Order: C-alpha cells, then structure tokens, then sequence
C-alpha cells in the first residue's frame, strides 16, 4: 500500500531533477563541478524511471508468492533510489545553488582568403545570380551544414573583381547566435563616418533611418549578412536596407534552410568538395607549397575520403597530421581513427562549431538528433523506421490534434531544415523517405551520446575494445550492435538497465537456435528491439516477458503464426514481422494493445477475433487477408491511414449474391481516415478477371492507390478517375490486362503521379482532361507501347517521363515532343523545365 | 564585521563594501569616514595576503574589462598592487605580468588595442602596451616568434589587418630600438615566410614609425622597382603594393605617385587595353572612402589639383551608373546644409550635375525644382527662397524656382485652402500664396 | 525572496493589405478638427496591425506634405521620460551631449521650441500603455494653435478615450484579405498553385482576420514546403502553430498584456478559454461563473455583479475580450475572445497554470486516465458527455 | 535587513486651472511686497491640494514673468542631491557643464550666487 505512496515521493523528486537537467542543458558553463553533478543526477534519474516502470508493470500484472517477492524487490530498489536522492541534496547543495540562481564572443570567424579550392564554380553561380534578378532588394541565401564553407565562399564572393566593380558600396555584417541590433547599425555607420560618438542619444529607429540614408546615397549595395540564425534577426536588420529600385542585393549565409526560404524561395545549397578537391585541400594544408611524398600519398587520399568533402574536417585532420609527424605508419593509424581527431582530441575548432547548432536545438530535438548517431556512419536511415523509433523511445511528446507520426515527421523536417540531417531520397509526394547524417555530425552524436549523456553505447570487438564486462553493462542505457551479434550474445550478457537493442547491421544473419532467447534473458527491461536484421527460427517464452516492449521488428523464415502469449506485451506500438512465408497468422491479442500503432508484414496477415473498445492509435495494418477486412475489424480501427490487402482478393470484390450489398471491399469505404490503399493478387485461376466496384464504394479521402497482379481491364481505369482526392496511382506487372487503353472525358481531378510496370500496353488514347495535375508518369519496361498521346505535351504540370530500351516509335515521339516544345519556348512560350534522360548514351544519341 | 553584516555569503568578492565606499566618497559629508573604511579594507587584504588577482576580480566584477580600465577602480587596484609589492618583497609582479597571468597575452593584446581605440583609456593602454613589449623583449622573442605564437589563436591572416597590424609593427619599433643591427634581416624573413603583398602591408605601416622609416622606405621602393618592370597589369600590382590600405592620405603617398607614373606608361604602351586609375581607388576604398580621399587631399595644397581630378571622375562615375539627380542631392550632402542653399557652392555643382545627367540621359529629365521638392518640404523651400531673394546674388534662381513651385502647385490641383492650412503659422508663405491665388484666378479667367 | 532591452517593433513598409481605407479614414481625422493639439488614437487587440497602420499613415504622401515636422516616438510598458525627450531632441540637433545636466523640465521646453518653429507637427506615440505616460510626455508638445496632431497607438481603450472621446478601433482583415496576405507572404510574387488554394484558404480563414496570426502561420508554411498534405496538417493545427510552435512571436506579444494584468484579473481572463473557440459567451453567464469560482474577491459597498462587470469591462478595455452584442442600456451582453487569444488562454491555463482541462476523444487522443483525473481541477467538455 | 532611479517631477494642469485666480493674486501680491532681503512665501497644504498647480500658475503668470527677470523651478523632494540642484540651476544660464565636473558643492553654490545676483530680482519655486 505505502509503496505506491513512496513512488509519489520519488516522482516529486524526479520532477525537480528533470527540471535541473533541463535548465543545466540550457547553458554549457565552464564549471566542472556542475558537469559531474548533472552526470550523477542524470544517472539517478535514469535508474529511478527504470524502477518506476518496473513498479508500473508489476502493479498491472498483479491487477502470487513470486509477485510478493518481486514487489519486495521493487520496494528495496525504490528505497535505494530514495536514499541516493537524499545524498544529492545533502552533499551537492552548492551545485543546486548555481543553477537556481542566474548570472568578447562577437569576434568574426577567420576564413582563409587565398588557397581556396573547389569554390570557383559555386562563386560564379552566386555572382551570376547577384548581378541578375529583379529591380528590388533580393536576398541570395547560401545555406549548408556546419563547417561547409559558407563564410569562405561568402568572403570569396565579397572580393571578386566582378562583385567589387558592379556594386557601388559593399558592406560585411557579422550577425551571430546572439547580437545587438544597435551595434550592427553603428558599425555600418562607422564605415561611412568615424564620429559614431554622436549617436549616444539616437534610438535604433533613427539609426536604421541613418543607415537607410547612407546606403541610399548611391547605386547598388551588396550586404553580406553572415551567420543569420533566425527569421526575426533578418526582419529586424532589413529595416536598415533601403528599397530605391536599384537592384540592391543581400548575400546571406546560414545553417537554416527555412530562414533561407523566407528571404528567397530558391536557397543556394552549398556543395561538398569532391574526392579530388578534398585531397587537394589536405595536401595544401599539411605540406603547404611542397608536394606530398609518394609514401604518404596513399594514406593521404584515404583520410581525405574520410572527411566526405567537408572543408572543416579536412582542416582539423590537417592539424592532427602536423602534430603526429610525417610517417606512413602514423598516417595509417589516423585513417583508422579519424573520428577521434575530429571531436575527441580537437574540441577547440571543430566541436565548438558543431555545438552551435546543437545547443540551439530544443530539448526534445536534442535526443532526436543524438539518436540518429546510433546507425552506422554513412548508412541510410529509413524515415519511417526512424520516426517510429523516436516515438517508441518517448522523444515525441504531444497532446494536440495531429498524429504522433506527423509530429515526429515535423521533428525530422526541423533537423533537415537546420542542415543537421541530410535527405537522400524523397517520396512521390515529396515526403522524406531516406535520410543520412553527415560524418562529422555522426562522430559528434556518438561523442555526446556515449561520453556526455550516456544515450547509447555501441558494442564492437576492435583492437583493444573487446566486448564489455558486467560492470560496464551495469551502466549501459541503450545497446547498438552492428556485427558479431551471436558472439556477443553467447557470453550470456547481463544488462539490467538496457532500454534499447538496435541491430544496426545491413546484412541479415541467422540467429543460432540455442541463442534465440538470449536477447530477452539479457535485458528484461527492453523497450526497443530492432532485430529486423536477425532471422528468428522460433519464438521463445522469454520474449513474452518483455512487458516494456514498444518497438519490435524481427525477420523470420520459419515462424508462420504469432503466438497468443505475444499479446501479454500490452505496451507495444510497432509490430513488424518481416517473414518469407506466404501467410502470417496473428493469434496474439493485438486488440488488447491499447497503444498499438503499426502492424507491418510481408505475408497475408490473419487478424484475430475482435471480441465497445476502440483502437484509436492504430494507423497501419499493412498486408492482411481479404477475409479479415470485415466491417467489424474496421469499426475497431477508425483512424487507419494505410491499408494493404494480399492474396485471393476475389473474396473482397465478389458480389454478395445473397441479396445484400455487404461485399468485403465496401467495408474499406467506411474508413474515413484512409489515405493509401494497397491490393496484391495471388490467385489467377478465376474464370473471369475481377472488375472494380463502383467508385462511390471506394474511400473518398483516398489519395494513393497501388495494385499488383490484379488483371484489371483498361476499361475499368476510368472509374478510378471518379476518385476525388487520388494523387498517386502505381501498378506493378500484370496489374492491368489488355493492349488498348482508352479514357473518358474528365476524371482524375487531382492525380499527380502515375506508375506502370511491365504491362501489355501497346496502344494508348487519352484526353487533356484526365491530367490536370499530373507530374510524374513512368512506364518501366513497357517497351510494347507504340507512341505517346499528343495531349501529354499540352500538360503544363508534367515533369518527367523516363523510358529505357523503348521502341523506335516511342523514341521518335519523344524527339518530336522535345523539338516542338523547344520551338515553342523559342517563340515566347513559358518553359516548364521538362527533361528527358536516356542511359546509356550509346543508344538514343 | 562589515562582511558578515552586509553579506550572506556567496558574494563572490566585496562589491557591497566597495560600492558604499564610492557612495561615501561621493560627498564630503561622509568622505572622512569613507576613506577610513577604505584604508581598513586595503589593510585587511594585505594582512590576509590576498592575491592581487583576486582583488582585481573584486574591482572588475559587474563590468566589462574595457570599462574597468576606465574607472577609478583601476587606480585603486594599482594602489593595492604597490602596497602588496612593497609590503611583501618575497614575491612580486608588475601590472602587466599579473594581467598576463589572468588573460593570456593573445586575449590581452586586443584588450589593450580596444583600450587604445577608446580615447578615455588611451593613456593607460599606452603604458600597459609598452610593458607588454618589455616582457616579450625579456623572453627574447623575435617579432616573427610573437606572430607565430599568437597566430595559434588569432588566425593566420589577422596580424596583417588593422588594428592588429599597427600594434605588431609598433613592437618592431621597440625590437629594433634595442637591436638596431638586425632590422634589415628581419624584413628578409618576413618576405620569405609570406608573399610580396603581405610584406608590403607590413612595410607600409612601418613608414609611420620613425625608428623604421629609413629601412622601410628602402625596402619598399626597391621591391616596387623590380615589380614595375615585370609588365603585369597595374590592377594586380595595385593590390600587391598594399596601396589598398594606405588610407585617406593616399594622394600624398610617395608610392602611389610611383604607381601613377607606371600606370600612365602602361596605358600609352597599350592604347587598346587602357586601364583607369579611378576604379582601383573606388574598388579598394569604396565611394565613401573616395569622398574622404577627396576632402583630405584638397586640404593639402600640394595635391589640390589631383583632388579635383578624382572628384571629376567620381561625379563622372555617377553618370555611368545612372544615379538620379534627386539622389545626388543627398550624395553631395546638400540635405544637411540647412537653409539658404542657393549660395552653397555644392548647389552649383549639383545643378551642373543635373545638366549633364539630363543631357546624357534624355528619358528621365528633371529640373532643379523637381530635385528640391523630392528631398525638402515645401515649407523649407519657402524659407530658403525668401532667405535667398534678399541677397545681392541668387535672386534670379530664387525667383525662377518660386515660379516653378507655383506651377508645380497647380499640377496637383492644390487649392489655396489646403496650402493655407499646410503653411499655417509660418511667415514668408502668405506672400507666395497670394501670388498663387492671383495666378490661379488669372488662369481660370482666360476664355 | 530577494532580487531589460528596448526593442521597437518592425512592420511592413511595402504590401500592406486591407488598410487602404483605414489609413484614409484616420488621415481625414488628422487633417480636420479643432485648432488645438488633438490626439487620434488607434485601438486594437494584440497583433491587429496598429503600428503597421500608423507607419502607413506616417509615410503617406498626403500626411508627409501636410505635417512639416513628423516625429516617431516609441513609448512602451517601461520608459524614461529623459531619454524620450533626448531621443526627440536628437531628431533636430546632433549635439545631444549639450544637455547632460539640463533637467527634464527644460528638456520639455526645448522640445516645445523645436516643434513650434514651423507649421503643423504630427507625433506618433507608439505603444502607449498608461494615461500617466501620455500626461508626462505631452509637456513637450505645445498647444500653439497650429492644428497639431498626435497620432497614438494603444491596446487600451480607456487610455484612448481619455485622449479622444471617439477612438479609432482598427478593423480585422476580411476573408479575401487574409487569403491575399497569406498568399503574398508564402509565395512572394508568384501565385499559389491550385493544389494548395483549397487548404490555404481554410488556413487564412482560421486566422480570424488577424494579421499577426497570418504572418506567423506563413512562417511555418514557408519552412514546411509546397505540398498539399503539409498544408492540411497546418490547417488542422492553426492554433498550435501560433502559440506552442511559436513562443516568440504570438506568445510574447500576448504576454505583454497578460503579464500587465492584475493578479486577480489573470484567472478571470484564462477562464474565458474554457468555452469553445469562436463561441458567444453571455456576459451574465461569465460573470456568475467568476463569482462562483471565487475569482471575485471584494468587500466594498458595490455588489459582486457590478465588480465582476467592470473586471470584464477592464478586459474589453485592454482588448483581451471583444464585445459582439450590447444591451439597450449599454451594458455588455455577449462577448467573444479572439481565436489566437483563445489559444493563448488554452495553452496557458491547461499547461502553464492547470486552471482547467478539456475532456475529449478526437481523432487519436482519448479521454484522460485515472492518473490524469487525479490532478485535474476543472473539466470543460463540449461533446460525448454521456460516454 | 539588507535593503538599500528617475526624477518623477509632478505634472499639473497648464490650462483650465479651476478656481485659483484669487489664490494666485494673493500670493503674487505677497511676492511683490516685503523687505529688500530674501523672503520666503511658503504655500502649505494637504497632499494633492494644488500647491504645484498654483505655483506653476504663479510661475507662468504674466505679472510674475514681467516683475521677475529670473524665474527658477527647482524640484526638491524627500531625496535629492545637493550637487545636482546647483548644476540644474547653472544649466539655466550657461550650457557648458563639462567645466564643473570636479568643482566642489560649496563652490558650485558660490557660482549659483553670481548667476542669480546679476539677474536682478529673482523668484525661485
Ligand atoms: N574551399 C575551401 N578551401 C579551403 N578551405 C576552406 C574552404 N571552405 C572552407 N574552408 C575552411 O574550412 C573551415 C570552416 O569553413 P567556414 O569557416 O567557411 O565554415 P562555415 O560554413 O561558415 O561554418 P559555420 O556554420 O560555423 O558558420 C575554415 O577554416 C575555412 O578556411
Ligand atoms: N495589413 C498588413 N499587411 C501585412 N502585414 C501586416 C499587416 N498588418 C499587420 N501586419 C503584420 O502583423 C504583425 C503585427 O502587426 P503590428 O506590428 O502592426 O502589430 P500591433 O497591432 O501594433 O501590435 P501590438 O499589440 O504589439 O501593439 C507584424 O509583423 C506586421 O508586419
Ligand atoms: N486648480 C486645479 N484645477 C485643476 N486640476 C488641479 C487643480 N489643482 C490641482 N489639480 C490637479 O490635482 C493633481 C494634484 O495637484 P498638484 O500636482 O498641484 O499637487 P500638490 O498639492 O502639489 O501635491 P504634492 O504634495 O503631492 O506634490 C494634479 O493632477 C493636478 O493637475
């Protein structure tokens, strides 16, 4: 009875300590004693929320001798945490004093003027943009990740003969993280007149008016607003910039793309140095004018590739190579530990610049960004996998109307807009699909999340860092293992405080049958199990004891059914079982999972019986059996946004001949939140191919459709045109049958992307009314098509049609469209930026 | 006793005591006991053997370093330092050496530079900067050694930019002052470890120091002679010769005359590839620096004519970039001439500029009254013209511009009621308003 | 138990949307009137556009020609009368160190001399918050009978009334002006693609014609991109983007009025957020709830209805609460809180102060659990009460 | 126990001073008469009675402005600096304030004596 009351006492202390950590993280002071206090309080907080979560699952399980013993153990653990809390207040009273109370840096950064390598083309691109443009004040924001070379390029642009000649007056302004607008205006005034003493009683409003007058005395002005960090900072400074219609220019450098977009909707994203240019800079910085010795040339290019074309990393390793001497063996040692020299051993130049973006991040985005360093360097992170991981870890806290996936996706967008995370792939609609963190930021993430905040720790067997012992595992919070998983698991590890187990490897490995239950046995408090890179031959009773599990992903080639004991994990949000079997049968009580959000699988999932309660948090059901698409199942899931059907879908589209209209496909139309629908066929031996139900049966809010092997006749594509909100339609091979494709007038009112693969299409007739918003139209391996309709050339929104090894007639039609469009553009028609790509150049050229 | 009473601990100094000492010394009614308390404070620090670093922290807390040097608190710190040194000979420290032990001399150098910029602290920074060179001379540091050691934190190119160049060359004076026989080889290693331009930048600043003028001029001219014979474009050599940072006195500069003669020679040898002398000054010094160049040059009678040449090219450059006459009114600083502008010689040049602008660009042609009205209120024009018609000169300009304003009034259909309310309470406005009413009536009376 | 930067606002110079007729109205009131110094106050709720209109009038061609001397003065919540007079003096003479020991009394007479040398003068007293501030500053403005004007902007109707019995209440942008403003802010010179017009129009309509909300929302739309799916997410969370996502533009501007409230009036203002956004609140119903909640603490001669009524009238004077219907006798009948102010009331009360909590199960969120209800103090619910 | 600014000079009606015509003339005629030496005419009353309003009515009265060549308004209060008052009075006559940066208070009072004495008959509020 009183144990729950003691949990309230500990929780009250935890609110104070969590606020202490949040306030301490807002100011990175030089006080080392507070650095050790925050680390000690953080460890107690982490050990406290683990004990509280143990108490929560114990109370849920209870509402018997083993339960009594476990309750006594939890009470003893809570007592130890409470006693540890008292020691913090008894001994570290002064440390708490420094944070509950409250309380040179404006020197412009140094960037090399000479020996600038690889910016000749980028400078010319920006210069040609500054000279041209409209007649009012235009901003040309160069934007990139920390250390990219924005200020080096901006100073190069600031000093070319063409920029100096064209502009009447050019002014360099150093905005920073924190600045005073009064000082900026007085510095600009100081350049025109030296008597700045006379403005002591002049307000900033009349200072900006004075800067207006000074800049307006002549022609064009180029003002290099360096290191602008906020939308507001640009607004407060632009009031000093006159607009007299003389093609005045502003050259802004910033790490923020969203700030760049406001100034100009076409930000100039700075490029990274190539492998040749990266090596050129390294040899120019280490060996100065003298060339690199031949023995050191081979290791030198290796370390240049390690920087991934970032000038800041090249400059940092240049100092490391100078200090380490000039020997072949030392240079090869550096190439094996490049990350150490960037952050661990050189905090003076590189680490501070990285921390400028990091300490500005909101408190929730800090753990989100550090989590991106768990994945291996240079690896590609799926965006949907990353988002679900953030939600499972608890980094996304939200109570508004949006879904947690949309909030976490906004967090990913914020990181990308801050140039802390790269985007490598984008979906058809423009949503981020795959992202990757740069190398320098990955090492900073690992340094911050292992040696400062203990977010996660990696497991590897290097030259000296073998597998950690029991003492090290007693402090490890999150585990990130890439390879040698069975070898690590064979030693019977004992991590009682492990909250995550991320198998971040790429190649799948088969877990030995005798080591399958080792993951649940080692870490009873596992909250995330990212074992999608591990193939499991069987489930174990130890897996069903991970009551704290929220994210579980696992591959398998043998398991056909998810057992009923799997439903004992009521905390699970994401359930991924990537199986190579034809069918998967979920016997688990997934309906009891009140917080279930995603169920993903490659097989035909057979859902259990629903037998009031509603799964409000379920967003994705992915591929399920057609017979389970009942109106009762869809009743329990009102917020479903993605649905997939796999198998014999003739049980979905069949007419209920008993007299009613209750076909299983009609139940799908009752889902109001559905946005993406998938159908995959397996059975081809039907006497007649299936035909689509009427369009009013389809979900009206559907915005994407995908069909596989459905053998639909081309005549029933016009009914898909009656879908009001459809935007993406994709079809794989044999999804549509026939050679003649005809369309009615109108239809497809909002279609934007169309995808076809390996169909029997040979003749195609359409009309201009079917493509009011189409942008992408690919016909992969549809080499049997004769010619594209002439109405496609009239589609303004069309962007790209890509075909390889197509017919000669198709190539001729593409040539005619390109030639006629070019002639029309030469006659004053506005260009749509349409492009055609042919690979390789041997054919078609 | 006063510490326990006026502090609860964690004071991080003795500011509560010192602020009241200043308060008591602010009036003669309590100065007698205020100095008694202050002398007790200094005696207490000496008896406890407080570190002078800690005592400076007490005086400095709550204000920036620049203001601390500018406050009487610095003088009290020097009084404490003298008492500490005299009473405790077992360990001593100078003002600059104690200062260096708290701020590394890199962070100290720009602190003394900043105190030199602030004219209030210029005298104090002068004595501190000299002692800093003394401690560098003791450690037997070469000027290059000082540069290399400080470059690890200042940046590679910082010492070749103002105001760091002046302080670094100033130490070359004190180095050569004690070592007159190694100045010549000092410039050789400077020209070897850096480029020709980086040598010229230091050489030009060295000519401002009397102890280095003879050697600096000898190296600069000989290095310039071997570069004029190369045949490179004078635009490139202008930047190499460090002529882009000479200052406002570039017209009296001796090296600049050498480049002008070379540029004229180059221009006549390449009549089809002529280069201009103005655009180099305009690019390097910017138009506001060109204005300062013109005024400073014209102040010296030995270069008045050449100051006229740059002014003519500057105003010609205005027509090339097509700056409207209404903006040249502001550019010539006629907006701050007040009233009675018609007698200002700058007004004559502005009208001449307007005549040339209209002649060269016959699309947007605007007369004088258009320029004045676009910059100055009509009320100020009434004042200006009434104060100009009474002069023995400029009556014709005043009368013509008054008529131009009268016609400009009826162009916008300005009824006399609106003009009367706008010009309320000002003299010299009713006389022209009566002329406007009589002109409006005459215009309306014509069939 | 034991123990400030002056940031004048920046407003649009070009492309001011929907103020063509409000500027024309106020300029007519500046040109005409008595021969004495007349104050023309522009009143409005936070972020309505008072300074934008005032700067539009200040730079208007007719106003510039009419008033020979125009002075823009930034008054605020906190100011020093000495620096105010020295700032105005610095407009005219450059040697402002001339007055180091000259008292404020002779500084005011100095401004009297500077302003009276010509014709009319227009003085824009921006962001006036108290009648005491206007009384202390108006010494510098002489009544020499020259049709002089003092244009004033304020969030306070009581201050505006004391300066002029007919204050100029500023308008809210219409549905088409809200869409025109948002379209210009996001797409700059280019037009909105038709794929984004449908959710974009809903975005501008949910801003309730407030230019501040449209400007803040356009900042989020610029960052997110130009796809249809993103704009419907914004349209479904317009309120959250204003306050929670942007605690520096909308939150700090509203807090300038909320923090200046008396301690007793703060709970009264946050209680108005319990009612649905955009719903009409009967003044008699609101007053009776304030007294029953204990917010009205009073022991003088008046009745609690008359004491809670002038609490509400103080909120209306502060323009934190808008009045939609007035009784035949002039008493407030029906009152409504603006949408962004209502979001501030929701965010402050539910999160920062725990004054009240909404009970709902919308798309994904559900009814609160046993752990949350144990900490709830007030429950406001719109639908699904029986379930 | 460990406890420890702006000069808020009061603001009064410059116009529409109701019912102070007789009071102003009574004090003004009292200022005219009296001995040739320094004589004080203290206006005393309860807070907010109109003492500053009447003092400013007399201070700007046409009879007073004609009779007294020098008229000085000094805002004394509960707390004040004796030095700043003499500097304030000096600023009425000579604008050069830099020359009195180190002059003692009593020497400043001596300078105020010379300024008021040469200005003939004077009134100080
Ligand atoms: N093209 C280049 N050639 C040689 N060095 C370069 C080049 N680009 C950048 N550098 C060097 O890289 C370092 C970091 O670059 P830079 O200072 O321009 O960063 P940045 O993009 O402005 O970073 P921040 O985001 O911190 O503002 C500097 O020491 C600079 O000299
Ligand atoms: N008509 C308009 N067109 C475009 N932007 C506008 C318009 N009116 C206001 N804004 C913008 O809305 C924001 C708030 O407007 P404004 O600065 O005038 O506020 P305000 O009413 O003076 O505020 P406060 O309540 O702080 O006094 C500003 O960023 C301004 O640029
Ligand atoms: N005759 C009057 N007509 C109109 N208003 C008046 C009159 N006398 C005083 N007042 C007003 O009364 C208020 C207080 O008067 P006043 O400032 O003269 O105070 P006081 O008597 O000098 O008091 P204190 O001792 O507080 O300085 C002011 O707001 C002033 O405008």
């Amino acid at each position: 009875l009183g144990i729950q009351g003691e949990v309230e006492n500990l929780l009250t202390d935890l609110n104070y300590f969590n606020a202490f950590l949040k306030e301490a993280a807002k100011s990175r002071r030089e006080n080392e004693v507070l650095k050790e206090l925050v680390k000690k309080i953080r460890k107690v907080v982490n050990d406290a929320e683990d004990s509280i979560d143990k108490f929560v699952v114990e109370a849920k399980r209870h509402d018997h001798i083993t339960h009594v013993a476990r309750a006594k153990g939890v009470a003893d653990e809570i007592k130890s945490i409470r006693e540890r809390v008292k020691e913090i207040r008894d001994n570290d009273a002064y440390g708490l004093q420094a944070i509950t109370l409250d309380d040179e840096e404006r020197k412009a950064p140094v960037v090399e003027e000479d020996d600038v390598v690889g910016f000749d083309d980028e400078a010319k691109t920006v210069i040609d943009r500054l000279i041209g443009g409209s007649d009012y004040v235009e901003v040309v924001p160069v934007v990139g990740m920390p250390g990219l070379g924005k200020t080096t390029l901006a100073y190069k642009i600031y000093k070319d003969p063409k920029v100096e000649y064209e502009f009447f007056t050019r002014v360099w302004v150093y905005v920073s993280q924190t600045f005073k607008r009064r000082e900026i205006f007085l510095n600009i005034i100081s350049k025109f007149t030296r008597n700045t003493k006379q403005y002591d009683d002049t307000p900033e409003d009349d200072l900006a008016n004075e800067v207006k007058e000074l800049l307006g005395k002549g022609g064009k002005y180029l003002i290099v607003l360096d290191d602008v960090w906020t939308m507001e900072a640009w607004d407060r400074i632009k009031i000093a910039f006159p607009n007299n219609g003389k093609r005045n220019r502003v050259l802004m450098t910033t790490r923020q793309s969203n700030v760049a977009k406001r100034c100009n909707d076409k930000p100039h994203d700075l490029k990274f140095l190539t492998k040749d240019e990266s090596w050129e800079l390294l040899e120019k910085k280490v060996f100065h004018k003298e060339k690199c010795p031949p023995e050191l040339e081979l290791p030198g290019i290796s370390i240049a590739e390690k920087c991934m074309g970032l000038p800041l990393a090249i400059v940092v390793i240049a100092g490391a190579l100078i200090g380490k001497g000039k020997t072949t063996r030392e240079w090869e040692l550096v190439a094996a530990s490049v990350g150490e020299h960037l952050i661990n051993r050189d905090p003076e130049n590189c680490k501070k610049l990285v921390q400028m973006s990091y300490d500005r991040l909101p408190y929730d985005l800090k753990a989100c960004f550090l989590y991106c360093g768990a994945f291996p360097g240079g690896s590609q992170i799926p965006a949907k996998k990353l988002i679900r991981l953030w939600i499972a870890e608890g980094f996304i806290q939200y109570q508004g109307p949006l879904a947690l996936e949309d909030v976490a996706e906004d967090h990913l967008n914020d990181l990308v807009n801050r140039n802390l995370v790269m985007v490598t792939q984008r979906s058809c609609s423009g949503q981020i699909k795959t992202c990757r963190v740069h190398d320098m930021l990955h090492e900073f993430c690992r340094h911050e999340a292992m040696m400062e905040e203990n977010l996660f720790q990696e497991i590897k067997q290097g030259q000296e860092r073998s597998f950690p012992g029991k003492q090290e595992l007693a402090t490890y919070r999150r585990l990130c293992i890439q390879s040698l998983i069975p070898e690590f698991l064979s030693m019977k590890p004992s991590g009682e405080h492990v909250r995550s187990f991320l198998c971040v490897g790429s190649k799948k490995i088969d877990m030995p049958p005798n080591e399958i239950p080792s993951i649940p046995k080692a870490f009873p408090l596992l909250r995330v199990l990212d074992a999608e890179s591990i193939k499991f031959s069987r489930f174990s009773r130890e897996f069903f004891k991970l009551f704290h599990l929220r994210y579980i992903a696992l591959s398998t080639d043998k398991i056909k059914t998810i057992p009923a004991d799997f439903g004992n994990l009521w905390n699970i949000q994401t359930l991924i079982v990537e199986t190579q079997q034809a069918t998967l049968d979920i016997k688990a009580d997934i309906w009891n999972m009140t917080r279930l959000r995603h169920v993903c699988t490659n097989a035909s999932a057979t859902l259990p019986s629903t037998k009031n309660l509603v799964n409000r948090c379920l967003q994705t059901l992915s591929t399920i059996a057609p017979e389970c698409c009942t109106a009762e199942v869809f009743t329990r899931t009102p917020n479903l946004k993605k649905l997939g059907v796999r198998g014999k879908i003739d049980a979905l589209l069949e007419s209920s001949k008993d007299g009613s209209g209750s076909g299983l496909f009609s139940n799908i139309g009752k889902l109001g939140c559905l946005e993406y629908l998938k159908l995959v066929n397996d059975t081809r031996l039907s006497s007649k191919p299936l035909h689509l139900p009427p369009a009013y049966i389809f979900p009206q809010k559907l915005k994407k459709l995908s069909l596989v092997d459905t053998w639909f006749e081309w005549k029933d594509m016009s009914i898909l045109g009656l879908l009001p909100e459809l935007e993406v339609l994709k079809l794989k091979e044999n999804a549509f049958k026939g050679q003649s494709w005809e369309q009615e007038d109108g239809g497809f009112p909002r279609l934007q992307v169309l995808w076809i693969e390996r169909t029997d299409l040979t003749s195609w007739k359409a009309s201009s009314g079917n493509f009011p918003r189409l942008k992408h139209l690919a016909l992969i391996s549809c080499d049997k098509l004769e010619e594209l309709p002439a109405e496609l050339a009239d589609v303004k929104n069309l962007q790209l049609i890509e075909l390889q090894s197509s017919s000669e007639s198709a190539a001729r039609s593409a040539r005619a469209i390109l030639k006629r469009n070019q002639e029309k553009e030469q006659d004053g028609d506005k260009g749509t930026g349409f492009k055609l790509s042919i690979f390789p150049h041997d054919l078609g050229l | 006793t006063l510490k326990q009473r006026f502090s609860r601990g964690d004071e991080a100094g003795t500011d509560v005591l010192l602020k009241l000492i200043a308060n008591g010394k602010a009036t003669t009614e309590a100065k007698t006991v205020a100095n008694k308390v202050e002398s007790a404070l200094f005696d207490f620090w000496l008896n406890s053997r407080e570190t002078p670093d800690k005592v400076m922290d007490a005086f400095k807390y709550g204000t920036t370093t620049q203001a601390f040097l500018g406050s009487p608190r610095w003088k009290e710190w020097e009084r404490y330092l003298s008492a500490y040194n005299a009473r405790y000979p077992e360990k001593k420290a100078t003002a600059i050496e104690t200062l260096t032990r708290k701020y590394g001399d890199a962070q100290l150098l720009d602190t003394l530079i900043g105190a030199s910029s602030k004219g209030e602290t210029k005298t104090l920074a002068a004595k501190l900067q000299a002692q800093q060179f003394d401690r560098w001379m003791n450690l037997k540091e070469s000027p290059l050694d000082v540069y290399n050691r400080l470059r690890s934190s200042y940046g590679d190119t910082a010492f070749f930019n103002e105001p760091q160049l002046n302080v670094w060359v100033s130490y070359m004076n004190v180095f050569v002052d004690k070592n007159p026989s190694k100045v010549d080889k000092m410039f050789l290693e400077l020209g070897d470890t850096f480029g020709d331009m980086r040598l010229f930048r230091v050489l030009g600043e060295a000519k401002k120091f009397p102890n280095l003028e003879s050697t600096a001029t000898k190296l600069q001219m000989e290095k310039a002679s071997t570069l004029f014979a190369s045949g490179k474009s004078p635009e490139g050599i202008f930047k190499v010769l460090a002529l882009d940072n000479v200052g406002d006195d570039i017209l009296s500069n001796t090296l600049f005359h050498k480049w002008l003669a070379y540029l004229q020679k180059f221009n006549k040898e390449h009549p089809n590839n002529q280069e201009s002398w103005f655009d180099m000054l305009r690019i390097s010094y910017q138009p506001f620096g060109v204005e300062r160049i013109i005024e400073t040059g014209r102040k010296n009678p030995l270069t008045r004519l050449m100051a006229e040449k740059v002014e003519n090219a500057y105003h010609n450059y205005w027509l090339d970039i097509k700056m409207e006459p209404k903006t040249a009114f502001r550019s010539l600083h006629l907006d701050e001439s007040g009233e009675k502008l018609l007698a200002d010689p700058k007004f004559n040049t502005w009208v001449q500029y307007l005549k040339t602008f209209n002649d060269r660009y016959p699309n947007e042609k605007t007369t004088v009254i258009d320029g004045l009205r676009d910059n100055s209120h009509d009320i100020a024009l009434l004042r200006m013209f009434s104060a100009a018609k009474n002069d023995p000169s400029t009556e014709k300009l005043a009368t013509d511009l008054q008529s131009a304003l009268i016609l400009k009034w009826q162009d916008a259909k300005k009824t006399p009621e609106e003009l009367k309310r706008v010009f309320v309470g000002v003299p010299a406005a009713d006389e022209m308003l009566d002329r406007y009413i009589k002109l409006l009536a005459v215009a309306s009376s014509t069939p």
